């Protein structure tokens, strides 16, 4: 938060990418103490670059650091699939403290684009018999793993009782996610058609269900 | 104080010639043991005494990081101070910082200090209680309020009463043959006639450690301070010090004059006389 | 090489107390603080506070001041993070880190703590019938809705495990109620809906629940 | 800004004896600011390989430095120290007297 | 052994 990083960057394998880290004259432009950390999912941060352009001997020389003014930069050359992770920068502030960036999600595009497959289920009669109504919108086999789901009732957006998962790797290393619109049996019968709208890489796919 | 560890930092802005000069030195009593020079090639904290050379890689990486943190803090300070006093970055300005601790004869904490100066003048200083600040002017009042809000004194105190004393004790033991020694002064007297009626008696003290010494001339056993020429104690260049004192005596009255040397290596003060011939 | 080793994961309820620890193996010169960092799910690294092992001098982030207490035991090089009363907002991953002079140089492996107020509840399974408008000559999708269970995990097999091809069990969602829900979907040829029976088998170990739900066409 | 005039002392490390190797020292102290030029002269000519200590300062914030070089007194060669500083109206030369 | 703590003027 105190330092400003792009929320996400992408790159193809073998190419180079750069992640920026913007601060103020008191941390990034005032000192040559910019640090960079790599964090794989579920794991601790790992030091990759310290002191602006210094690097530990165990860290691959594909990582390098630089600074100009109030912005520091991490560059990764020859992108490999293993470089896909979250990246955080940090800087020294006075009092021997440290401030962090917001983090940057790096995606290494190792597969061609894959449009999502959306199947939308209506609430079952077994569930309607229990005064409940859940609409199950399931998304699968899309790449890269970033989708946004919007629900609509007869065209009007519905944001209530909506529970959506984040994308998760499948066995084929494509991604999957699900979204649940929880409703009442009265609300399920009070509209003509509900709709699940999935947006992936600009293109929006839609699936509609009616009572 | 029986023993002391002190660190000295000098920062000198160089308009038109690049980064500011930064020179840091550490002393154990009157013996420099570490240095750092921004213009030096290594860009690391370097040893200047044989006993600190036994320290391993982590010690030197730590000291190098700490002195570079001081170097970069002083680089910001130069700009901040120029902002306080409205100065136009065209002149060379000097910042000096000194901190450390003294221990008693039992190697336990006696006193601590942290001094800060701008352009050869007192700026802000930690009081003897290590709890409050003495601000010299209105600009130092701004520094004081900032340091009070950040609890700087409480955290300098922990180093000065703690870490500083602990590592002084370690140095005094590892370097006992250098730091705990007493080299009594080698003393001789010279005679230089300035005319047929007057002569100069010069009392010498050489190769002594530590630097603390006292040379006094007496005439008929009475102190002649208001007629004695004293050079300040000077380094010999090999870890010892020199000093001399001179008086102009009437020719024929040299036996009335005596030079007295007091030094830690002398159990009793030495009396020196000039023996014509 | 020094490493920070944190204590194991914690499964807690609101109001309970908690203390997670972080022992620095090996020795280092006194050039560092020990820092505690919170990372909520999908969030950045939040600096909570730090402590000097030499004198136990502690600095907190104004946002965490008073809600958590950082302490140290220099005789064992162990740093502690204590909650007087967990609030279920504290559900996150917690790292200890070493701030060495001008740099965070090492991190602990992390201590995940989970503060849920929900009680152990078996799921109710509802059938997800295949669309009557399924692709003739292609495939169809049917499945099971595993709704409102706690805690994780749940096991979903199809036809007592005899059906593996086409099965895709999605990761669970955590609702605002504190309960979990997931869906398992099998993609089958449309020409099997009239003859082949599809039974999903939901097993929830922490509540001794075993439900077998038949998914039939219409 | 405070300015202080340097004090200068030229002297040998050991009592001078013609023919024996020694070290010629020039000790400048009590000066401010730190910008100072110090040279060691042999018969008027600048001595090239002259070392110096690391800049430090005293209780009154004034600086001090030790400039030194290896030499051998010959009873006929003149040695001196040339010092220049903002507080000086001209460069000051202090000849080396073996009796001081 | 230097101080690990330092604050701007």
């Amino acid at each position: 938060s105190v330092l400003t990083q792009p929320a996400s960057v992408s790159g193809s394998p073998g190419q180079s990418i750069t992640i920026s880290c913007t601060g103020t004259s008191s941390d990034v432009g005032g000192y040559n103490y910019v640090s960079w950390y790599q964090q794989h999912p579920g794991k601790a941060p790992k030091l990759m670059i310290y002191d602006v352009n210094n690097r530990p001997s165990e860290v691959s020389n594909r990582f390098s650091g630089s600074k100009s003014g109030n912005t520091a930069s991490l560059t990764i050359s020859g992108l490999q699939a293993e470089d896909e992770a979250d990246y955080y920068c940090s800087s020294y502030t006075t009092g021997s403290r440290a401030v962090f960036g917001g983090g940057t999600k790096l995606t290494v595009l190792g597969q061609p684009k894959a449009n999502p497959t959306v199947t939308l289920f209506p609430p079952s009669s077994e569930e309607l018999q229990a005064n409940k109504a859940t609409l199950v919108c399931l998304i699968s086999d899309f790449y890269p793993g970033a989708v946004t789901v919007a629900w609509k009732a007869d065209g009007s957006p519905v944001k209530a009782g909506v529970e959506t998962t984040k994308p998760s790797k499948q066995s084929n290393n494509k991604y999957a996610a699900s979204s649940y619109l929880s409703l009442t049996p009265e609300q399920w019968k009070s509209h003509r058609s509900y709709s699940c709208q999935v947006t992936h890489e600009g293109s929006t796919v839609e699936k509609t269900v009616a009572p | 104080g029986s023993h002391s560890m002190r660190y000295f930092f000098t920062s000198v802005s160089r308009p038109g010639r690049g980064e500011p000069r930064f020179i840091a030195v550490g002393y154990v009593d009157d013996t420099q043991f570490v240095r750092f020079d921004s213009d030096a090639a290594s860009q690391r904290m370097e040893p200047r005494a044989p006993w600190i050379e036994q320290e391993g890689p982590e010690y030197w990486d730590g000291e190098t990081r700490k002195v570079k943190a001081h170097s970069q803090t002083h680089r910001v300070d130069l700009g901040t101070l120029r902002g306080y006093y409205n100065q136009s970055e065209a002149g060379s300005h000097t910042v000096q910082r000194m901190y450390g601790c003294d221990v008693g004869s039992d190697w336990r904490f006696l006193r601590g200090y942290h001094q800060y100066a701008y352009d050869g003048k007192d700026y802000i200083a930690l009081k003897e209680d290590l709890r409050s600040w003495t601000a010299a002017d209105m600009a130092a009042q701004t520094t004081k309020h900032k340091w009070e809000a950040a609890h700087v004194a409480e955290q300098l105190r922990a180093y000065l009463e703690g870490t500083c004393v602990e590592w002084l004790r370690r140095y005094l033991e590892n370097g006992k043959e250098t730091l705990q020694r007493t080299d009594a002064p080698k003393t001789h007297m010279t005679h230089h006639a300035v005319s047929d009626h007057e002569a100069t008696l010069r009392c010498w003290a050489l190769s002594f450690y530590p630097a603390e010494i006292t040379l006094t001339w007496q005439r008929d056993g009475e102190d002649q301070t208001q007629d004695t020429e004293l050079v300040e104690t000077r380094p010999a260049g090999d870890g010892t010090f020199q000093k001399w004192a001179a008086v102009v005596v009437p020719s024929g009255q040299e036996q009335r004059y005596t030079c007295h040397v007091q030094h830690e290596g002398l159990p009793k003060p030495l009396t020196l006389r000039w023996e014509p011939g | 090489e020094v490493q920070l080793v944190q204590s194991g994961a914690e499964v807690k309820k609101p109001g309970e107390s908690l203390t997670i620890s972080c022992k620095a193996s090996g020795y280092s010169f006194p050039n560092y603080w020990i820092t505690w960092v919170r990372q909520m799910s999908g969030g950045g690294l939040e600096w909570m506070g730090r402590i000097d092992p030499g004198d136990s001098y502690t600095t907190y982030n104004p946002s965490f001041q008073g809600h958590v207490t950082i302490s140290i035991d220099k005789s064992t090089n162990t740093a502690y993070l204590h909650w007087n009363s967990l609030k279920a907002s504290d559900t996150a991953m917690y790292y200890c880190a070493r701030y060495y002079v001008s740099l965070v140089d090492i991190w602990g492996q992390g201590t995940l703590v989970t503060v849920s107020s929900a009680s152990t509840k078996g799921p109710s399974v509802f059938p997800l019938a295949p669309s009557s408008k399924s692709t003739s000559g292609g495939t169809a999708a049917l499945g099971c809705l595993v709704k409102d269970y706690f805690p994780e995990p749940v096991t979903v097999s199809w036809n007592s495990g005899a059906l593996t091809s086409g099965v895709h069990t999605f990761p669970a969602v955590l609702q605002s109620s504190g309960l979990y829900s997931l869906s398992s979907v099998v993609t089958v040829p449309s020409s099997s809906l009239g003859t082949q029976t599809y039974i999903c088998n939901v097993n929830h170990k922490p509540s001794n629940t075993k439900v077998d739900k038949k998914v039939e066409p219409k | 800004m405070i300015q202080r005039t340097p004090k200068i002392q030229v002297y040998s490390r050991h009592p001078a004896e013609n023919g024996k190797s020694n070290f010629l020292n020039c000790y400048v102290s009590g000066f401010h600011p730190s910008d100072i030029e110090v040279d060691l002269l042999k018969n008027g000519e600048r001595i090239e390989k002259v070392e110096h200590s690391d800049l430090s300062f005293s209780k009154d914030w004034s600086f001090y430095l030790l400039y030194y070089t290896e030499f051998t007194p010959t009873e006929k060669d003149e040695y001196a120290c040339r010092v220049n500083h903002v507080t000086l109206s001209q460069p000051k030369i202090v000849k080396w007297d073996r009796d001081m | 052994f230097m101080n690990k703590f330092i604050y701007e003027i």
